[PDB]
């Protein structure tokens, strides 16, 4: 484990001559937009087989109940 | 530079601290997701003090054992703090370290350096369910002796040797006051053990270094740990503590069973036998397929590919930000978990069996999928080359 | 915008440059490809072996002579080999052999010293010696007219040999001033080897018995050492086999006749090896050379050749080599990868009762341990696990270096009588090479199960070598566990 | 390959897009994502490939990281003229891995082995 | 369970012996069209040894590579187009043979020895590496760095020091080009550049495959289809190169070593003879054979204490010559030294100097050297190369002979009184502070 030389020039600025915690809060609709759009596929295929798989295991005890009711 | 005394830090009585918590390179890219090993050693430490904490007034006995929890609870000052602290962060801990393990999952964590450093994890998380086991059964309540009792007759699936076996490690005929006072020993040495192998776990990652979300080679952007990594590992842990303390002060038995606050009665069972929440995917995998050596076959299998894991080859593209295919695997594998664990606390009708006999099923098709799409991925950059 | 096309950065055209070349290696050509084969297998040579009789003829006396004519080469090679030398020699003469050596070309009753120089230089041949710890060699390479003038020179100073008090002080002189770290590791190793054994003590001998001798003890060392049964002519090139008899016969008329034989003395006093170490630490020499050595076998030993073709498989390694990393022998290989060892060489040598079989290595003091553990580790693999493409490759270069070795009158005339001195009788390069092929996979492992397998060892170490793994740890090394 | 060419399938062209926008947003090519670390046949490659090539390859992993530390892609016209999949390792990479496999079939050692973890 | 060694091993099928009188076999050239000289002869001997020889080297080296020919001699049998490094190697070990490659200022040689029943495999490999090799980064900085030890290891033997100081100080042009690559010239040198160097100098009327013990007719079938399909470029301008002298001096006992030039080399073949003749006559020294009643021996070396060394030194190319003294003495007097140097060489000019009897006895050591040399396959191969590259045919060795037997002392003395007449080179290295002035050195002559 050793560090490789890249050439560089880096100009970095005092943390106490620049603002800290107001870039949190800014241009939030567009980081919103980006973690929406980048991710839908993923939080459909997160949620897509639990949701199912919710309704059908509903659908198929209330077709037992129904049906076991006499 | 070595003829008079310097910085203190680069001096032998801390030169090795030094050296592995404060000056050691990490990639400066590293999210949020990588504060969860300390994390997780904040939980164990937690775990030890607590539980130390406790013994002062815990007596392993079946006549005993259930009233000295209650002592704890009532008598002693803050003793429902140390008893809430302990069992609610060991579903922290387990929490955390589900999400350090699906994390390296996601990043490839393991795949060339970090074998060991895999395996490591594997040996920490066998220890850690074992640990959980035991200490759950030490409150002596109903549900703990029946999952005692159910989990250690699994041990009667070697087909020569495991009712010696199981009539051993029971301490004779069936769990009682010599099972207590085993489970209470083992309880308290293994996080000594588990400390050891987290040791040795920080070490071999330590040899060659963190990985990044970028899975890049990653050693011309590198920074110190610690100004850097201390402060996010910092806002890390107070998040946590805000966690931990919600599920203490207003929801502290809603994570356990109301079961375990009945005296163990060995003539009586409960209607439904289940073990703790963070086992609910191993009980599940269990009883997908129909049978008990089967059952304890598909855990000995899954931990065999996840020790199997990292040595698969041709996975040159570590992370799953560049791989389409292998995180929607994923995805589908995290959701495959979730079920499964929802499952393992169901019952053994139609819907349910059925639906734990193809959760294994996909959960093994996750780990032959892995090296199949590296095997055919090895191939893409002569195929879409420009 | 748009990206840049392939030859507009510096990085970009270096790649594309560089694939070029890549491409441009990738296809083969058949034709240059067709013969050559980089696995090695065994190969019939009946037809090319095929070399002048070697002509042996004994007189009444004892003498040998040995010709092998070839009329064609207009040069020859004339010599005599005797089996003398350090080790059939007491400790009270020591120094004798090198001493008579440096003294048989100074002086004698008619050619004088510097008469006989100035007839030898006019002849235009040379005239060289040279004794070894178990044979001594004095011949004359001559132009083929001139082969009866080299014989009766060589007659005339082993027979009418005299020293004189001047000439003896002066050569004393010359091998004081006179008295090569591969040798003094070789010594040191043969005297930590053989302590307690004539093969032990050096060639050259102590100073002060150097200092001793005077006319008296050389000539006793010649009547005694240089009897006709233990001496050979060994004649190559342009000389008829009727002719060298018959001036031998005419020549060599006033030797020495005693009863006492080479096979006698060593019976008398014997070769044992002694398991042992010897580290001469000084760190001032920039390089460490160390030796280990095992038992070994004989020269009338069927594993010998066994030995030959082991050492071959050992190999040696040069930081000059062409081979480097891409080498047949697994020992060799390592140490170029490693970078770990300066030159490794593995020598074997064989004596009357015993020899001597290891590895020689010149190295940096910081590898010394890598090096040490690399050495152990094949020499153990030399009896654990054999591969018989190894067994092969080491066949053909075993056969390949005796053939490549002859390359001249002179060195077929030593051959011929270093072979005749060893065996009674000059092997057959035939049978030389059916011997060779009789080693497998199976009769290597049987060799060094025989004497690499838990044997002790002989170590000589020079130089900066405090990190050298220590006598235990090769002894515990030469052998494995998991199997 | 046929089902890998993105000419003759179409899900191997919507891959082939979708890997080529990922890859643009940090700037590095595919290449770039291979580890010294993994297979060391890698590490023999780059340390076969000049210098200038390496030079740009360790830029461009430095570029890459110190934008996912700021939490920020390349802008539209970087993104526009970034080229990945422009292979500067895969040959070099061929050749080691056929080295090393002639190596292997003729006997031979390993040039370099992976340390015990 | 073999039997002893001293023991015949049961039953061979050993072949019948050859016959006492081999008749010595002539050697064969044949010239492939694009102008490649193919020469093979017979030998009793089963070791075969095949060379491949050609005109590169430093005279035909350019200033951009300056080292090229020491580079190509230390890349040599190197990975090919056709095969690896590794393949190579092992194609050499499998067969036993060993590799050679010899870089010189005039000719440059590749050489293989092996048995005579590996032809086919020698040839294929010598062709194959000679051809088309290709010129790898990593192998060609590997060697740098190797050259570069080397070099910061290269005082141990001031001789070839002393040489090439020679070589480039008393000529300016094609001949003063070191053998040595410097500094800078090696760090400039890569893969390219020895590419092109290949390429614009191995030309195909510029090869001999010369064979020592290769029967004609396979060597030729072998070769034929490796060798046929060649460019035939012509042969370049032989590179020129005037000696002018002068005087080197580098700080580092001390050793010095004067030199001049005989005009004309190897195509004057009497006056090389005769050069050689007077070199062996010369002879030095730092059993009895080796030079030991040679002139400088007898007058310089045993007569005149503290010299460590002293003796005489040639080289002959191509319609050129050089012959010197090289001595190595005590710093305290090395200005004696270097006017002994110069008396002798004086007194050899000088006629009545140089005894019947010490001529013979040169003549004899002349003879006996090159009859004792030319007695190994290696150099038999070799001279038929270097004696096809030079003249474009072997000359018999009679006619050496023969010179050798022609020489006399008013040859001598000629060949001597020409040596004085040229400019003197002077080299010297070590402790230089006390040597007399270049100017004072040559106004002795
Ligand atoms: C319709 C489709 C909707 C899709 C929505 C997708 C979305 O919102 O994804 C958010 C986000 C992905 O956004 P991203 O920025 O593209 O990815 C995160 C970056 O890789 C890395 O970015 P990061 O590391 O800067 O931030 C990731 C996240 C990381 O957050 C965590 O690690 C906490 C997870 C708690 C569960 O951090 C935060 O949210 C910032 C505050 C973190 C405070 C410290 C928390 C430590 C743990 C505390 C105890 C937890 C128990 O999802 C996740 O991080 C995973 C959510 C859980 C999945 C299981
Ligand atoms: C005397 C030596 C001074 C020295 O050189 O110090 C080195 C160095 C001082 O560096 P410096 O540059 O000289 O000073 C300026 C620095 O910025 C250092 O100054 P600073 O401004 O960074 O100080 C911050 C420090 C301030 O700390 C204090 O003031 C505490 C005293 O914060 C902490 O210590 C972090 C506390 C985190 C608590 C996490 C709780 C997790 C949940 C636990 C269960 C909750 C249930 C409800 O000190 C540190 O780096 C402090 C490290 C603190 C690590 C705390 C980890 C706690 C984990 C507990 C786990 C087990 C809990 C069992 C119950
Ligand atoms: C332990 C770590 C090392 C493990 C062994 C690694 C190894 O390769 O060893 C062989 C290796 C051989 O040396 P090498 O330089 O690798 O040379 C290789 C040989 O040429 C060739 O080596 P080899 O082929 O002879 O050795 C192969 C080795 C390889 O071993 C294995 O493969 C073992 C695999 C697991 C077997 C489990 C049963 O297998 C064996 O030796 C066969 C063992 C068969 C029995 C196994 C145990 C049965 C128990 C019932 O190292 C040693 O023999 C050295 C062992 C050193 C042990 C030191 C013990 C110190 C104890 C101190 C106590 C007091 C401390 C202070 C107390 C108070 C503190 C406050
Ligand atoms: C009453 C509250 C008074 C607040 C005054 C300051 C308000 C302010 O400016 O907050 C902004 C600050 C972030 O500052 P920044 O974004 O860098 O700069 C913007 C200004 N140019 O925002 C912050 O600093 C907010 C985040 C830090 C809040 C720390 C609060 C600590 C409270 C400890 C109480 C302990 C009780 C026991
Ligand atoms: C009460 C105790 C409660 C439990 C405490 C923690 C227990 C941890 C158990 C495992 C400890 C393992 C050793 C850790 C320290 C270490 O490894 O120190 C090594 C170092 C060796 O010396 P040094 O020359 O500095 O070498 C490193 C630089 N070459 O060593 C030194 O320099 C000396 C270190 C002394 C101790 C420092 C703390
Ligand atoms: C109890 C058990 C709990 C198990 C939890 C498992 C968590 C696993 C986390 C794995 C890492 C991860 O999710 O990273 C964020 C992921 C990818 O984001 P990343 O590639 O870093 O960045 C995109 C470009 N900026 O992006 C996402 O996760 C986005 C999709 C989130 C869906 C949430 C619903
Ligand atoms: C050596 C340190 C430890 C000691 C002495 C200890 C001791 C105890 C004791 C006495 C109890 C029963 C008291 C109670 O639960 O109110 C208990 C419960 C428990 N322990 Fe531990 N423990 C230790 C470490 C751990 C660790 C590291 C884990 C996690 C792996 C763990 C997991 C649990 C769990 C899950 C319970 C059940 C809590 C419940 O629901 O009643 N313990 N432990
Ligand atoms: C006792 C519980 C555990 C603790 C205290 C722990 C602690 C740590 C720590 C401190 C790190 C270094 C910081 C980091 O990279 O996040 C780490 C990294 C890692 N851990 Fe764990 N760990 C635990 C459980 C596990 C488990 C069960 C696995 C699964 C095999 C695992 C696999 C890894 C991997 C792969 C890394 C490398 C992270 C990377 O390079 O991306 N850990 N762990």
């Amino acid at each position: 484990k050793q560090i490789v030389p890249v050439k560089s020039v880096i100009y970095a600025l005092s943390p106490f001559q620049q603002k800290v915690m107001t870039g949190l809060w800014k241009d939030l609709p567009t980081k919103i937009h980006h973690k929406v759009s980048e991710n839908w596929i993923s939080a459909t295929l997160l949620l897509g087989p639990l949701v199912g798989t919710y309704a059908y295991v509903q659908n198929y005890l209330e077709k037992e109940k129904l049906h076991h009711r006499y | 530079i070595r003829n008079q005394r310097f910085s203190l830090l680069k001096e032998p009585i801390s030169s090795t601290l030094n050296q592995h918590l404060i000056d050691y390179p990490t990639p400066s890219n590293l999210s949020y997701w990588w504060g969860f090993g300390s994390l997780a050693g904040i939980c164990l430490v937690i775990q030890i003090v607590t539980g130390v904490f406790l013994a002062m007034h815990y007596t392993p006995h079946v006549d005993l054992a259930f009233n000295s929890v209650e002592h704890v609870m009532r008598d002693v000052e803050g003793g429902w703090l140390l008893r809430y602290m302990h069992a609610n962060g060991a579903s922290m801990f387990f929490i955390v370290v589900y999400l350090h393990i699906f994390r390296g999952l996601y990043y490839a964590s393991y795949s060339s350096p970090r074998e060991f450093v895999w395996c490591l994890g594997v040996v920490i998380f066998l220890l850690m369910i074992v640990t959980a086991f035991t200490g759950y059964v030490l409150p002596w309540g109903q549900m703990s002796f029946w999952g005692a009792t159910v989990i250690t007759s699994l041990a009667s699936a070697i087909p020569v040797v495991g009712d010696t076996i199981v009539t051993w490690l029971w301490g004779g005929f069936s769990v009682d006051n010599a099972t207590l006072n085993r489970f209470f020993s083992l309880h308290y040495l293994l996080p000594f053990l588990l400390v050891g192998a987290s040791l040795l776990h920080l070490a071999a990652l330590h040899q060659y270094g963190s990985n990044n979300p970028l899975g890049v080679h990653s050693e011309m952007d590198q920074i110190s740990f610690y100004p850097y990594f201390y402060v996010k590992d910092l806002v890390g842990w107070v998040a946590f503590a805000i966690f931990f303390s919600i599920w203490i002060f207003y929801a502290p038995n809603v994570l356990g069973h109301p079961d375990n606050y009945i005296p163990a009665n060995p003539m009586s069972t409960p209607p439904h036998i289940v073990p703790e929440w963070y086992f609910l995917p191993i009980y599940a995998i269990l009883r997908s397929i129909p049978d008990k050596s089967g059952g304890v076959a598909a855990i000995a299998l899954v931990f065999i590919c996840l020790l199997a894991l990292p040595f698969f080859k041709s996975m040159y593209v570590r992370s799953s930000s560049f791989r389409p295919i292998y995180q929607g695997i994923f995805w589908l594998l995290l959701a495959d978990c979730l079920l499964l664990g929802w499952i393992g606390c169901q019952p053994v009708e139609a819907p349910f069996v059925t639906i734990g006999q193809i959760s294994s099923f996909v959960f093994f098709l996750f780990f032959a999928i892995t090296p199949i799409l590296g095997r055919v991925g090895r191939g893409i950059p002569n195929s879409y080359t420009t | 915008p748009a990206p840049p096309p392939p030859t507009a950065m510096i990085y970009d055209r270096a790649a594309e440059a560089i694939k070029s070349k890549l491409r441009q290696l990738e296809n083969p050509d058949p034709r240059f490809l067709k013969h050559g084969n980089p696995r090695p297998a065994l190969s019939d040579h009946t037809r090319i072996l095929a070399a002048p009789e070697t002509r042996v003829t004994t007189l009444p006396n004892g003498l040998r002579v040995a010709t092998e004519s070839s009329l064609a080469a207009r040069t020859a090679t004339v010599g005599v080999w005797i089996d003398a030398g350090s080790r059939f020699e007491t400790e009270e003469t020591n120094g004798t052999a090198h001493f008579l050596e440096h003294m048989i070309f100074k002086g004698t009753e008619r050619r004088n010293a510097r008469e006989l120089e100035e007839e030898i230089e006019n002849m235009g041949g040379h005239l060289n010696a040279y004794t070894s710890r178990e044979q001594t060699t004095y011949y004359a390479k001559v132009t083929d007219s001139d082969v009866p003038q080299a014989l009766d020179i060589l007659a005339d100073i082993l027979q009418n040999s005299r020293f004189e008090e001047n000439r003896i002080s002066r050569e004393r002189d010359v091998i004081l001033r006179e008295m090569q770290t591969e040798e003094v590791i070789f010594d040191h190793l043969h005297a930590t080897a053989f302590q307690y054994t004539p093969l032990g003590r050096t060639i050259l001998g102590p100073a002060q018995n150097i200092k001793t001798i005077t006319k008296a003890h050389l000539q006793s060392y010649i009547q005694t050492h240089y009897t006709a049964p233990r001496m050979v002519i060994a004649a190559s090139g342009a000389v008829k086999h009727e002719d060298i008899v018959e001036q031998v016969k005419k020549l060599f008329t006033k030797l020495s006749t005693d009863a006492t034989t080479t096979a006698q003395l060593v019976a008398k006093e014997p070769a044992i090896f002694t398991g042992s170490e010897v580290r001469m630490l000084d760190d001032d020499i920039p390089l460490a050379q160390f030796a280990v050595a095992f038992e070994g076998a004989s020269w009338k030993d069927p594993d010998s050749i066994a030995l030959m073709v082991m050492q071959a498989m050992l190999g040696s390694w040069n930081k000059t080599a062409g081979g480097g990393k891409h080498m047949g022998s697994e020992l060799a290989q390592r140490v170029g990868i490693n970078e770990v060892a300066e030159s490794i060489m593995a020598f074997n040598t064989n004596y009357k009762d015993t020899g001597l079989f290891g590895v020689y290595a010149v190295a940096k003091p910081d590898c010394l341990d890598d090096l040490s553990y690399a050495i152990m580790q094949e020499t153990t693999k030399l009896v654990y696990r054999v591969s018989e493409d190894d067994v092969t490759r080491a066949c053909n270069q075993l056969k390949s270096s005796l053939l490549l070795h002859i390359d001249g009158t002179s060195p077929v005339a030593e051959d011929i009588g270093r072979q005749l001195l060893t065996y009674g009788r000059r092997i057959p390069f035939a049978e030389l090479f059916a011997r060779i092929d009789a080693v497998d996979a199976s009769t290597i492992k049987r060799v060094a199960n025989r004497f690499i397998y838990d044997k002790d060892v002989a170590i000589a170490a020079m130089g900066p070598i405090q990190r050298l793994p220590d006598y235990n740890w090769f002894r515990r090394r030469t052998y494995w566990n998991r199997y | 390959q046929s089902f890998l060419d993105p000419k003759k399938n179409w899900l191997a062209a919507q891959h082939m897009k979708s890997l080529v926008k990922r890859l643009s947003k940090y700037g590095l090519r595919y290449d770039d994502l291979y580890d010294p670390y993994y297979d060391l046949d890698v590490k023999e490659a780059l340390n076969r490939l000049p210098k200038e090539v390496v030079d740009a390859r360790h830029a461009r992993l430095k570029r890459a990281i110190d934008l996912s530390m700021k939490h920020e892609y390349l802008p539209e016209d970087l993104q526009a003229m970034q080229t990945p999949f422009r292979g500067y390792l895969q040959d070099m990479l061929a050749l080691v891995k056929r080295e090393r496999a002639e190596r292997e079939a003729l006997g031979g050692l390993p040039l370099y082995q992976r340390s015990i973890p | 369970s073999l039997p002893s060694l001293d023991i015949p091993l049961g039953g061979v099928v050993l072949p019948d012996p050859l016959p006492d009188s081999v008749e010595q076999s002539k050697t064969k050239i044949t010239t492939l069209s694009n102008g490649l000289k193919i020469a093979s002869e017979t030998s009793p001997n089963p070791a075969a040894s095949i060379g491949l020889y050609l005109d590169c080297g430093s005279i035909y080296e350019t200033p951009f590579s300056s080292g090229a020919s020491h580079l190509l001699e230390r890349m040599a049998f190197k990975s090919t187009t056709n095969r690896s490094h590794f393949r190579i190697v092992r194609e050499v070990e499998a067969i036993g043979g060993n590799i050679g490659a010899s870089a010189s200022r005039e000719q440059m040689g590749y050489t293989f020895d092996a048995l005579k029943t590996y032809v086919p495999q020698m040839v294929e490999l010598l062709v194959d590496c000679v051809r088309n090799p290709a010129f790898l980064d990593w192998e060609v900085n590997e060697e740098l760095r190797k050259v570069k030890a080397e070099l910061g290891e290269l005082s141990n033997n001031p001789q070839g020091l002393l040489l090439e100081a020679i070589h480039s100080a008393g000529y300016s042009g094609a001949l003063a080009y070191p053998l040595l690559a410097p500094e800078a010239a090696l760090n400039r040198l890569d893969g390219p550049s020895l590419e092109e160097f290949v390429a614009e100098n191995y030309t195909a009327p510029r090869m001999v495959l010369a064979a020592a013990g290769v029967e004609h007719e396979e060597l030729v079938s072998i070769a034929e289809p490796l060798l046929s399909d060649l460019p035939n470029v012509p042969r370049p301008d032989e590179p020129k190169s005037v000696y002018v002298g002068g005087d080197f001096r580098r700080h580092g006992g001390t050793h010095v070593a004067l030199a001049f030039e005989v005009p004309g080399g190897w195509h004057k073949e009497k006056d090389a003879i005769v050069l050689t003749v007077l070199q062996m006559l010369m002879g030095g020294g730092g059993g009895p054979g080796k030079g030991m009643h040679s002139r400088l021996y007898l007058r310089v070396l045993n007569e005149y204490q503290q010299i460590q060394s002293f003796s005489a030194f040639n080289s002959i190319f191509n319609n050129t010559g050089l012959f010197g003294i090289y001595a190595s003495t005590s710093p305290d007097f090395a200005p004696k030294a270097v006017d002994i140097a110069a008396k002798e060489l004086i007194a050899i000019a000088s006629p009545g100097q140089v005894t019947q009897v010490q001529l013979d006895r040169a003549k004899k050591s002349t003879k006996s050297a090159v009859l004792m040399n030319l007695e190994s396959r290696m150099i038999a191969s070799e001279d038929i190369g270097r004696q096809i590259l030079t003249y474009g045919e072997r000359k018999p060795l009679e006619q050496f002979l023969k010179a050798v037997d022609e020489i006399t002392l008013n040859d001598i003395t000629k060949i001597s009184q020409k040596i004085i007449s040229s400019p003197l080179t002077m080299a010297s290295y070590g402790d230089v502070l006390s040597v007399p002035s270049y100017e004072s050195v040559n106004r002795k002559f």
